[PDB]
């Protein structure tokens, strides 16, 4: 009935208009994803290019 | 057929006259009237001068638009200022075609 | 009396349409390179360890 | 008549170089148009690129 | 004996670009109409360089927009540049309509009547396009707009069902949507040319509405580098809208596979669409929700034969400009009302802003007309 | 004279000691006004080369 | 059959101009048209801005309508009980 | 065909020659500068943008 | 699909290829899922697989806690605060929705600048040509 | 043209796309083709003029 | 449906569980053959009226 | 719009009413047969090949 409650904005690195995506976050966060993710989660659409 | 308050209707109208822009450009009230066939047929009708008049006033309004100015506010047209040209011939214009209908549907 | 640089730069070569072509074809064979490098060196200012092409020393080449 | 007319004063809108009614033009107008003509250089070339 | 005088391609050319004459006062918003030009090539160009990946089968529609968008080299600015494309394609036609509506350029009917056609066509291209995409609000959409055809008394179901190709929205359907979503800009384009065909016999209307003869001008001096401008002004509001903030005017759960079983929350369809959808949610009943909904666009038909002043531009009558500043309020009011859920508020100000919709121009503005007529003497 | 253009014209130097004015002048028919410049300048131009 | 010859007849309206090279791109910019630019969008206020103000007025209050009687659904299930 | 030849018809194509060195050098540069030739644009001063 | 609802009480874990862009907030929905686990309100109570998520729109999802400190040890050495995890996490997912990212804000840049270059060019010429226009006089000299 | 090195499905696609389009242009160039035939008139098989029995 | 595995499927799906498809199927390439023998008709009366001239 | 109602416009309705009628017949027919509307047809006398 009640809605959910809305997210809080945070300070991302990327979310400025000349800024981008740390590169080692993401091979952290993939790491993180090879199997604490991957046990039961997918992604069609990535290869291991 | 209100008495003083006609008079207020005359403010009104001179407020209202001041409301819209043609003012600005120098325009008489005539020149802005849209240019259907009946009003085509009364310009036709025009004396000379007065044609002249009214082509050059509305090409003065149109080179003003290009430079996006405004006449200077002397020479801005005055309520009292205008002459009701074109009303006399288009009336006599649109009274000629009520007639030829009134007998087209007879 | 001394002609304008701009004047210089106009009867050598604008009063002929052709060569007009010819210096804004070269000018963009220049710009390009130059606009090139310039916008990328502006954009790797920008975020220096973030990119990865500069996070490749910690792994690559053994 | 064919002599009442006259051209208004234009000295308002006129390029500063040749605003006096002394010095030749022949040599101005080389410096006139070359700037006009590399402001459209320029932008041919951003449009090429 | 110029040789563009002589050569009949040349001859027509010489007509429709170099030489025709427009008035010089022309502003800003006439250009609009040129930028829609524009923007049909983009849609069709852009447009073309996804048909060549794209799939349109419902079990590999969404998969071959995932190759198109990571695969494909540069696949994902052709995505977006279409994508936001469409949007700025109804924003320039929007002030396009608006400009006409204003300035008193109904009057050339025939060329209103046209610009209507081409606008239900641009729509349903529009439409059958956000289909495509095949995501949650895309195959939604499709559920939801094409009930509405079942709403006619009689034939109704037989004829929802020959929409669909079957039962329910399943690939049949999208292929004839992708086949459709092909064909109609082609269309709209020749209409287009009926368009400037039927306008340039009388020639462009200009701003004070007082007729330009006095002062006409060739085309291609002026007004080729006022819309180089224009075009130019464009490309960058677009660039900015898909380089910067690709999604904003989109919706996320298209990037959700669809689900024939599982129904999705907000279930709103895309921007320019959404005050005509307000118009469904206002009426209670089904028919009469569909009726008011083509009114909402044949409604532009009426307005020259609810003309009654006599003048035409607003900017010399002062109220009736106030009147279409709020009737475009009142546009972005429901335009606003669309992206909600349905609750007290919502419903009320719906309805009220629906029907003042149209009341301010079905009664409010010939009235006011004639009250602008007598408080000018004549 | 081939469509029958100009009616009648003249080529001009009226010099001066400071300046002075090359040039062309001629009658025209109202709708032909535009075809006599396109020859006369174009005849310019064939001089320019 | 409205090519430039066949146009509107007009008798004596003399004009003057002047060669583009001869003038710059931006005369009188810092003293003419920023007033102008003023007076323009001072005609332009009160014919369209108070509308769109209407607008904002109806939209804070449709918001904090919705807002208000959300969260406060289960305050009237507090003065319910 | 024939009547094409003729000493004036030189004379004229003397004249028009050096504005096809131009144009001729307009669609060469040109032509290398969009497809970006390899061979041609490395032996330039500056624009090595290929690796 | 089957099989996955089978091992999760029904429940179908999504593809993540797109769950990034896919949410309403996008990674800072995603963040703030793995961040919530506030221990149920007085009044309310749920099923015994269900664990109670604010952030999800069901405010009961099926999901168990997928981390915490320790979980995991990067190779970077980096330590595996959990929020250290979730932040790498929503940031992956964040590049796995948009593999362009970098490349946009690139060309972004480069168009900024370009249009920088070209607007005051072309408008500059486009006064050029209405200049003639816009200085342009006329008068009225009628024969008397 | 293959968009791959050899024949295969993204070259069916262009195909498709390609063959689904030149049509269309094939039309507005017959009208061209039309606009630089009405101008002169229509031949005859004697191939001598015939404006004295149009 | 233009794809590499889906295209011969699709077009047996044409010839039979579409309703009146193969008429269709066979109009169109059979049209395409007949366009081509107007086609060279119309040339080849071209090649010898002396339409050419135009 | 006032103007259309009159002496003669009646008469002239009047005269073209039959052809108004017999066209009326004509797209009611030919919509009927178009679109092999059932209704009707299941009460022509002949035309029963539908089964
Ligand atoms: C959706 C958003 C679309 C926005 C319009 C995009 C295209 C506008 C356009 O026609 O080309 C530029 C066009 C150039 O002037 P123009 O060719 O003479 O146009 C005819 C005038 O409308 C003729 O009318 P005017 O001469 O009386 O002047 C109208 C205009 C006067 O504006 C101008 O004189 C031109 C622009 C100069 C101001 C620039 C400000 C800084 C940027 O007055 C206004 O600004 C509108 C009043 C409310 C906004 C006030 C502040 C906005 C600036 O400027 C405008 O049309 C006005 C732009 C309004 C901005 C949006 C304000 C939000 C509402
Ligand atoms: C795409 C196709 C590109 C080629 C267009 C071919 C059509 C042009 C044409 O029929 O010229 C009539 C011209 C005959 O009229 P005319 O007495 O010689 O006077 C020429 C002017 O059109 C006499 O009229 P005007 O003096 O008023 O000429 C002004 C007018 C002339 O515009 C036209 O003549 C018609 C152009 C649009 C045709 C309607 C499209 C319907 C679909 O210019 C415009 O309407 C603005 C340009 C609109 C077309 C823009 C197309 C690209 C965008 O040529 C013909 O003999 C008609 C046969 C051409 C093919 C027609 C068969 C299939 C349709
Ligand atoms: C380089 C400098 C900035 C270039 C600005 C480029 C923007 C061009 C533009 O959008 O204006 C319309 C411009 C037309 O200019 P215009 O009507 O011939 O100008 C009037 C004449 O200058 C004659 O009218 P005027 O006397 O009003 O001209 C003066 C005005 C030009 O009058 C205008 O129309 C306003 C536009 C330029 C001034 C805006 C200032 C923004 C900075 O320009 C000024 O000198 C105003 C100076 C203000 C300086 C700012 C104060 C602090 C410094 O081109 C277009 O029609 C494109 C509009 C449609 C775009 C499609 C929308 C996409 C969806
Ligand atoms: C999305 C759909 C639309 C497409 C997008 C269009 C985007 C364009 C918007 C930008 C505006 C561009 C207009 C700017 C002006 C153009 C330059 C033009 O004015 O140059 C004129 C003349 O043009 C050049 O002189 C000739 C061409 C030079 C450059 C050629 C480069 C190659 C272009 C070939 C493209 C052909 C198309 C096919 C592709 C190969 C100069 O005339 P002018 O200033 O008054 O007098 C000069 C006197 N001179 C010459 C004696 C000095
Ligand atoms: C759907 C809409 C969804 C869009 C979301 C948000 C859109 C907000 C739109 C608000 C923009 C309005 C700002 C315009 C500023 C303005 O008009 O300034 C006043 C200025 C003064 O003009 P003059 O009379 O010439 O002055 C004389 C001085 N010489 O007024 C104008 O010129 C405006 C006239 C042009 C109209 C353009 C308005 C754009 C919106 C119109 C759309 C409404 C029609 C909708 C019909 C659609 C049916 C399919
Ligand atoms: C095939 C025929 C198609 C003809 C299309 C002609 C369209 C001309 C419109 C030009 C308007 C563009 C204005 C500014 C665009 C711009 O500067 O983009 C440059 C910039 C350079 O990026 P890099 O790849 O990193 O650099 C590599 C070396 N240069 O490119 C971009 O990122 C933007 C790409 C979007 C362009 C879309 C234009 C399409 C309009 C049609
Ligand atoms: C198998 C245990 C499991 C693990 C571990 C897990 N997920 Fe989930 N996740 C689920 C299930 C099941 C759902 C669906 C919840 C529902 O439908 O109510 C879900 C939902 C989600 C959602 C929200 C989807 C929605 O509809 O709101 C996101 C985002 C997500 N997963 C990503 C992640 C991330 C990031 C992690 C961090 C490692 C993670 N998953 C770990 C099982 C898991
Ligand atoms: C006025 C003309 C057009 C408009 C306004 C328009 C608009 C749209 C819109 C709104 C979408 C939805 C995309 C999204 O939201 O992600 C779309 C998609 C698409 N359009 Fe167009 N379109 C037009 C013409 C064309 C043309 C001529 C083609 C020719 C190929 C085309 C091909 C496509 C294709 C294949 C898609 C789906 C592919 C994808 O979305 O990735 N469109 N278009
Ligand atoms: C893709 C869509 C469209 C295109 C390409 C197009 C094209 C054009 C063009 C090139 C002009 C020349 C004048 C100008 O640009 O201002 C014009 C004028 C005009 N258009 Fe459109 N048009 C489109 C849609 C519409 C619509 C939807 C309407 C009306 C609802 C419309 C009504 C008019 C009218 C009335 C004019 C006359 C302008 C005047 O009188 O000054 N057009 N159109
Ligand atoms: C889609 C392809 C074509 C279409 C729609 C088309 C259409 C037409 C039409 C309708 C005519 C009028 C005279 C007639 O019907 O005989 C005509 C004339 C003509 N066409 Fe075609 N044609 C096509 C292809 C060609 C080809 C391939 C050629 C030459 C190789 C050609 C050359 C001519 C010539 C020379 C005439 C002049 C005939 C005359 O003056 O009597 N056309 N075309």
């Amino acid at each position: 009935s009640d809605l959910e409650l809305h997210p809080p904005s945070y300070p991302w690195s990327h979310r400025g208009l000349l800024s981008s995506l740390d590169h080692t976050s993401i091979r952290r966060g993939f790491q993180v994803y090879k199997q604490v993710c991957a046990s039961c989660h997918s992604m069609d659409f990535v290869a291991y290019r | 057929a209100v008495s003083a308050s006609g008079k207020w209707l005359d403010g009104i109208r001179k407020w209202y006259y001041n409301a819209a822009g043609f003012n600005k450009l120098g325009l008489m009230r005539d020149d802005t009237i849209y240019e259907d066939e009946d009003v085509k047929e009364a310009i036709r009708r025009l004396p000379e001068n007065l044609y002249n008049d009214r082509m050059f006033r509305i090409k003065r309004a149109l080179d003003l638009n290009l430079k996006h100015q405004i006449l200077p506010k002397e020479q801005w047209t005055k309520y009292e200022e205008e002459n009701f040209y074109l009303e006399p011939y288009l009336k006599e214009v649109i009274r000629e075609r009520k007639e030829r209908e009134e007998w087209a549907k007879k | 009396a001394a002609a304008t640089l701009t004047s210089k730069l106009y009867s050598l070569l604008f009063r002929r349409t052709s060569t007009f072509a010819l210096t804004i074809i070269v000018g963009v064979m220049f710009f390009e390179r130059a606009f090139d490098q310039g916008a990328d060196a502006i954009y790797d200012h920008i975020n220096e360890g973030k990119l990865w092409k500069h996070i490749k020393h910690k792994y690559e080449n053994k | 008549s064919h002599t009442d007319i006259k051209v208004p004063d234009f000295s308002e809108y006129r390029r500063l170089e040749v605003l006096d009614s002394t010095k030749s033009s022949r040599e101005s107008s080389e410096a006139r148009k070359g700037f006009s003509y590399l402001v459209t250089g320029v932008t041919t070339v951003g449009v090429a690129y | 004996t110029p040789m563009r005088k002589t050569n009949p391609l040349m001859k027509l050319i010489n007509h429709s670009f170099i030489d025709l004459p427009t008035p010089s006062n022309i502003s800003a918003w006439w250009n609009f109409g040129s930028l829609l030009g524009a923007c049909l090539i983009l849609q069709i160009t852009t447009g073309l360089f996804l048909a060549m990946h794209y799939s349109p089968d419902a079990s590999t529609a969404f998969s071959s927009i995932a190759h198109i968008t990571r695969d494909v080299n540069y696949g994902w600015i052709i995505r977006y540049l279409h994508a936001n494309g469409a949007s700025m394609f109804f924003i320039c036609l929007f002030l396009h309509i608006g400009r006409g509506l204003y300035y008193g350029s109904f009057l050339y009917s025939e060329t209103w009547n046209i610009g209507i056609i081409l606008l239900l066509a641009t729509m349903a291209t529009a439409f059958m396009g956000y289909v495509l995409p095949w995501g949650q609000m895309s195959f939604w959409g499709a559920t939801v707009i094409t009930n509405l055809l079942s709403a006619i008394p009689y034939i109704g179901t037989d004829l929802v069902q020959w929409i669909w190709g079957g039962y329910s929205v399943d690939s049949p359907t999208l292929t004839r949507f992708f086949t459709f979503h092909f064909i109609l800009p082609f269309i709209i384009a020749a209409l287009a040319t009926l368009h400037l065909l039927f306008l340039h016999e009388t020639g462009s209307n200009n701003p004070l509405g007082i007729t330009s003869h006095s002062d006409k001008i060739t085309f291609h001096p002026y007004y080729t580098i006022k819309d180089a401008l224009g075009l130019l002004l464009f490309l960058l509001s677009l660039m900015t809208l898909t380089l910067f903030s690709p999604d904003l005017l989109g919706d996320p759960d298209n990037y959700t596979l669809a689900n024939p079983l599982n129904t999705p929350p907000h279930i709103k369809p895309e921007w320019y669409f959404l005050f005509a959808y307000t118009i469904l949610r206002s009426v209670p009943n089904k028919l009469g929700g569909v009726l008011a909904l083509l009114l909402s666009i044949l409604i532009l038909a009426m307005i020259p034969i609810l003309h009654m002043s006599k003048q035409q531009s607003m900017m010399f009558r002062p109220l009736s400009q106030s009147l279409y500043w709020l009737l475009a309020a009142d546009l972005l009011i429901l335009t606003w009302i669309g992206g909600q859920p349905v609750s007290y508020p919502f419903t009320i100000i719906g309805q009220v802003a629906s029907v003042l919709y149209f009341t301010t121009i079905l009664i409010l503005m010939p009235t006011i007309s004639l009250i602008e007529n007598k408080m000018l003497k004549w | 004279v081939a469509n029958k253009l100009c009616q009648s014209f003249q080529t001009f130097s009226i010099c001066y000691a400071e300046t002075g004015l090359l040039g062309a002048h001629f009658v025209c028919d109202r709708m032909k006004i535009d075809d006599m410049m396109f020859v006369l300048q174009g005849q310019w131009m064939r001089l320019c080369t | 059959g409205r090519e430039f010859g066949n146009l509107t007849r007009m008798r004596h309206v003399i004009s003057y101009s002047l060669s583009p090279f001869e003038q710059r791109a931006y005369p009188h910019v810092f003293t003419k048209g920023i007033p102008n630019v003023l007076r323009r969008i001072r005609e332009s206020f009160f014919r369209v801005v108070p509308q769109f103000v209407v607008f904002y007025l109806i939209y804070t209050w449709g918001t904090e309508e919705f807002e208000r009687s959300k969260r406060k659904n289960p305050a009237a299930y507090e003065n319910d009980k | 065909v024939t009547r094409f030849l003729g000493p004036r018809y030189r004379e004229l194509v003397k004249n028009w020659v050096p504005t096809a060195y131009t144009w001729g050098a307009v669609g060469a540069v040109g032509l290398v500068w969009a497809t970006d030739w390899r061979l041609i644009l490395d032996w330039v001063p500056y624009i090595n943008g290929k690796f | 699909s089957e099989a996955a609802r089978a091992a999760n009480n029904g429940a179908l874990p999504p593809d993540l290829s797109y769950i990034v862009r896919a949410r309403h907030g996008g990674e800072d929905y995603v963040f703030s899922l793995l961040t919530g686990y506030c221990e149920p309100p007085t009044g309310v109570s749920l099923r015994e697989g269900l664990y109670f998520n604010p952030y999800f729109p069901g405010q009961a999802i099926a999901m168990a806690p997928p981390i915490y400190t320790d979980v995991l040890e990067f190779d970077d050495g980096t330590p595996a605060t959990m929020s250290q995890i979730a932040k790498d996490v929503c940031t992956f997912l964040r590049w796995a929705s948009e593999p362009e990212h970098d490349h946009r804000k690139r060309m972004g840049l480069k168009m900024l600048m370009m249009m920088a270059l070209l607007v005051p060019l072309v408008y500059t010429i486009k006064r050029h040509k209405w200049s003639v226009l816009k200085s342009r006089k006329l008068a009225y000299r009628p024969p008397k």
